[PDB]
RNA sequence: AGAUGGUAAGGGCCCACGGUGGAUGCCUCGGCACCCGAGCCGAUGAAGGACGUGGCUACCUGCGAUAAGCCAGGGGGAGCC
RNA sequence: AACCUGGGGAACUGAAACAUCUCAGUACCCAGAGGAGAGGAAAGAGAAAUCGACUCCCUGAGUAGCGGCGAGCGAAAGGG
RNA sequence: GGGAAGCAGCGCCAGAGAGGGUGAAAGCCCCGUAGGCGAAAGGUGGGGGGAUAGGUGAGGGUACCCGAGUACCCCGUGGUUCGUGGAGCCAUGGGGGAAUCUGGGCGGACCACCGCCUAAGGCUAAGUACUCCGGGUGACCGAUAGCGCACCAGUACCGUGAGGGAAAGGUGAAAAGAACCCCGGGAGGGGAGUGAAAUAGAGCCUGAAACCGUGGGCUUACAAGCAGUCACGGCCCCAAGGGGUUGUGGCGUGCCUAUUGAAGCAUGAGCCGGCGACUCACGGUCGUGGGCGAGCUUAAGCCGUUGAGGCGGAGGCGUAGGGAAACCGAGUCCGAACAGGGCGCGUCCGCGGCCGUGGACCCGAAACCGGGCGA
RNA sequence: UGGGGCUAGGAGUGAAAAGCUAACCGAGCCCGGAGAUAGCUGGUUCUCCCCGAAAUGACUUUAGGGUCAGCCUCAGGCGC
RNA sequence: UGGAGCCUGGGAGUGAGGGCGCGAGCGAUAACGUCCGCGUCCGAGCGCGGGAACAACCGAGACCGCCAGCUAAGGCCCCC
RNA sequence: GGGAUGACCCCAGGCGGUAGGGGAGCGUUCCCGAUGCCGAUGAAGGCCGACCCGCGAGGGCGGCUGGAGGUAAGGGAAGUG
């Protein structure tokens, strides 16, 4: 191919917006005409009035937090067997890392919706609900952290 | 890369100042005072093409009623005269006949005291 | 550079799957001596309009 | 800008009664002398591009070349021991008289060393293959083992 | 009884050729940025200076009462002061 | 010339007033070091049947927290 | 052709067609470039070799030693994300004041368990910082730009002093820089002569505008105006059409800003030239041109290139939501409740609009604080 | 009255005016912090095409400044 | 079937109005005065015609060109 | 509306405009295109025109001046009027 043409296709539109004319955008630039336009303005999303910004409503989000920090605990992460519906054999957490799912996000929770499937599965929890129906075929590998 | 100003700003100058010739004083010299000049300028040529139609439109009119008040009667009575008498014609403009060939005019006087009195 | 999230957002209000912006009603600790139950009884949360948009951008990064 | 500018902070005139119009200090950028208002900076253009469509053009790169029936790669470099002569008449023999320009691509340093200065060849190592070198040729010609490490570089 | 022509002290518009002035373009022993390399000196008197130094020498440069320079080793080959 | 460690150490400003708070251990002053300086071989980290001197970069993370809970300030472990 | 390096005929080198110079525009005319060489002397130098100094076991018994105005407690303060707080840890001005491993400190008041570490003596390369100095590069500047200075500039010049701080580059390929004559005290000119060119003749390339002259055409001394425009008519210059000028007639309240409203007797501007104001970084949010998709994407770094690109999954966003939380999960929260009710069906790069943090469109105070200089 | 000395910036000196302290002192000059801040005043540069406002209400140490609503505009969707 | 309408989102400016008519308050059945309410025009149509001259009274909503024709308010003795 | 979509022909409407919103273009500096193309039989810049093409910003053409540089089609950055 040659070098004209490569012409970055349809749209690129590299046109900024100048505002130095007698046409489009004048004197004044696009914007502006009175005063507090000018090098800055207060906000806003939070601020302004000089009135009670809405921090009038309070926080019942209580539980927050003190000194030393936050407490390092076990955290779970959840999957839908609905996803566990494609790949086949054995499902073990970390070979769920190495795919798209759960990732370091620590213990696996299966849990949940879609059609279940013939085989073992090996996790820290399942919900009533997701346990049932790993009943037409399945595992109960629990526990673990042992 | 700088851009500076280069040879652009002479050239919109001098284009205008071309514009410009002969008008008094400072007028013609200055690239400032040139442009208010032509500002003025071109409005009032736009004002005075639509005024030409109407600076003819008296002429005619002021020379014909010299003509036909010439014969008996005026240039109201005239005109409506052609009107009743079916002669979508003169067209104030074309009452030059008046002045030529005005053997004929004096024929059209006389169609339009016809249907007039 | 790089935005801070407004402590005193979060320590109050809560974002929901939808991008709406839920918080506790206002006027009830100390209000109370004599009020119907019915005016005390009557605090869960709620939607707020238009200024949500605001709240939330404020709440950049965590989401 | 108006503070790496040389001059001192001092108010040159009194502000009030002076007749003079109002000013700070020269290193302003209204001055002749002053700084510079929203001037270039040292900055850096470079940006990570998806490595996929690296990929993709590169491919569709060669391919384009190959429709022409400009594309043609090879073996037996006779044109040998690093002489702009030699390498001269074995590419008169493959039909390039140098009235196209050519992407000469191999691992061959000899071969590489050959060309070069002809101003009608580019030349270049398998490795450093990129869509740029090969448009901005006419003709393509690989080594056997640069068509290797081209493949590879796909899938 | 009558009439539109006719003068330029000076002035205005246009055209031509000069004067003043230093824009434009082209030019660059200079600058700016980044990357590499390199990194202390001084009582054995530093950094920084003053005065002095040529047959003739205002300034710059180099030198220090041995003062545009003294000794030796290495490099180069026809011109130097 | 900057660059470095120690001893001292502001105010304009921001908070749409201001006093705690902020600008800021910044600007500046002083002493000392060197081609660098500082640090450095656990009376350590912190929850792992764990790590294993010190410095430096990327993540962690605007997270945990601090705050006239205002304006705002802002870690460490762990992984590369 | 003033001059060849242009154009034309016929050749040659290339590990060298980077670049610069020569009277214009040259691979092969000059200096270079690729490639390859070189130190008597002084610096540098485990990178590669050698030599010392120094250092390497096990049991069983005594219980002699293991850093003092110290640990530790109390009072007053600092450091840390920690602003008195449930306030630990690390540092310490004041008062009291130990123990030597059955010794002592730490794991966020404190007690008990379980563990981590040995305070009150010291040294220790490398990875990192900076750029006076030297070299290489540039979708950096090109004499109001770029350093304050391309030029004899921290100079002239201003200030008692600390301190402030300019302007100012260019004949020609070659000086061949105009012998000699003529007018003039000179300065200038006029001939002559050099040169391709001398309105290239020396604060000399190009030489724009304001501004000042001379010459020529049209035009004006009974008029009156934001200075022009429309229409006729006369004169003057190449031809049934144009250009220049203006006698008479028609019509007409400067530009900018600011304003309810300006020709306004409201702001700014003597005129010309040159300088002069919406940017960049990092987050964010819409839009948009692409890539790949239930997935998409890499950061620092490592390997190449010497205007080549590869590798590198720590990490990040997304795949599930509710709840202060314990937690549960296609649900979950208030509730005794198989009442009701609230919330609950993509990513990477480019481009463009707007927002946050930084002077963030550009010029401007009266003042505040620090260190110095002045009787 | 000549010559030689001493005292300084919230400081000196003052037969007392807030006088004098290097030609303007109700707090000197120089450089730096610094491009302080300025809800105020001024200025903002090529061309054509389509649409085209407001000078109201609420709250505001607010009243010549703001935040939401209202009125202008563009894109997507819906369709009397 | 209209530069109508409704829904979701990106970008604003405006938050100093003024005259006239009609309906009230304040004022003295004063003010180019001042407060609200309904409408209009100027603002932004100081573009054009009428009104001697003149933002808002009457006529009329200006893409360009023509030495053609009909009208509107207001006019037809001369200036015209 | 034609519909051989031809961006060309036919018909019918809209086109006063400040703050603003939206759409198209023109020009300045620099980069790829370039070991190329123009150039002393004259580059850039300068001075004139009643001529040609564009709604316009602009772009061609011709004559004089100037004496060594300039840089298409199609794209990319910004100290851009």
């Amino acid at each position: 191919d040659l070098r004209p043409n490569p012409g970055a296709n349809k749209r690129r539109k590299r046109v900024g917006r100048g505002p130095g004319s007698g046409h489009g955008k004048t004197a004044t630039r696009g914007h502006k005409g009175q005063k507090s336009r000018s090098g800055g303005l207060k906000d806003p999303r939070r601020f302004e009035g000089g009135r009670s910004t809405t921090l009038m409503r309070l926080p019942k989000r209580g539980m927050q937090g003190q000194v030393p920090g936050e407490i390092k605990r076990p955290r779970y992460q959840g999957v839908n067997l609905k996803d566990l519906a494609r790949f086949e054999g054995e499902v073990t957490p970390e070979l769920l890392v190495r795919a798209g799912l759960l990732k370091k996000g620590y213990r696996l929770k299966i849990l949940g919706e879609g059609e279940a499937k013939p085989l073992k599965v090996v996790a820290h929890a399942f919900s009533k609900s997701a346990l049932e129906k790993l009943k037409a075929a399945g595992g109960e590998p629990v526990l673990l952290e042992a | 890369p700088r851009a500076k100003t280069g040879v652009v700003r002479r050239r919109k100058h001098k284009k205008i100042l071309k514009l410009a010739k002969g008008y008094w004083g400072l007028r013609s010299k200055s690239a400032r005072k040139a442009r208010e000049t032509l500002f003025a300028a071109g409005n009032y040529a736009y004002a005075h093409r639509k005024r030409r139609k109407r600076d003819f439109r008296r002429l005619w009119i002021v020379r014909i009623n010299a003509a036909c008040r010439q014969h008996g009667l005026n240039y109201s009575t005239f005109i409506h005269g052609l009107k009743k008498a079916g002669i979508e014609v003169d067209r104030k403009n074309l009452a030059d006949l008046a002045v030529r060939e005005p053997q004929v005019f004096a024929e059209l006087v006389e169609r339009a005291k016809a249907a007039q009195g | 550079p790089k935005m801070k999230t407004h402590k005193g957002a979060k320590k109050r209000v809560k974002i929901t799957a939808s991008g709406k912006v839920v918080a506790m009603k206002t006027g009830k600790r100390h209000l109370n001596w004599q009020k119907s139950g019915k005016e005390i009884r009557q605090k869960g949360r709620k939607f707020v309009l238009a200024k949500p948009e605001a709240e939330r951008i404020k709440l950049l990064l965590p989401y | 800008t108006r503070g790496e500018v040389a001059y001192s902070g001092r108010k040159i005139w009194p502000q009030k009664h002076t007749g003079r119009a109002r000013h700070g200090d020269i290193g302003a950028p209204i001055f002749v002398g002053g700084g510079v208002v929203f001037g270039p900076k040292p900055r850096d253009y470079s940006y990570t591009l998806p490595k996929k469509v690296r990929k993709k053009g590169l491919a569709m790169a060669v391919a384009d070349r190959a429709r022409e029936g400009k594309l043609l790669l090879v073996e037996a470099f006779a044109g040998v021991n690093g002489k702009t002569k030699e390498f001269l008449a074995w590419a008169k023999e493959a039909g390039l008289d140098g009235s196209e320009s050519v992407l000469l691509v191999t691992g061959n340093e000899l071969v590489r060393r050959a060309a070069r200065n002809l101003p009608w060849v580019v030349t270049l190592a398998p490795e450093g293959l990129n869509v740029y070198d090969i448009v901005r040729t006419e003709r393509l010609v690989m080594d056997l083992d640069a068509w290797e490490v081209f493949q590879n570089r796909i899938g």
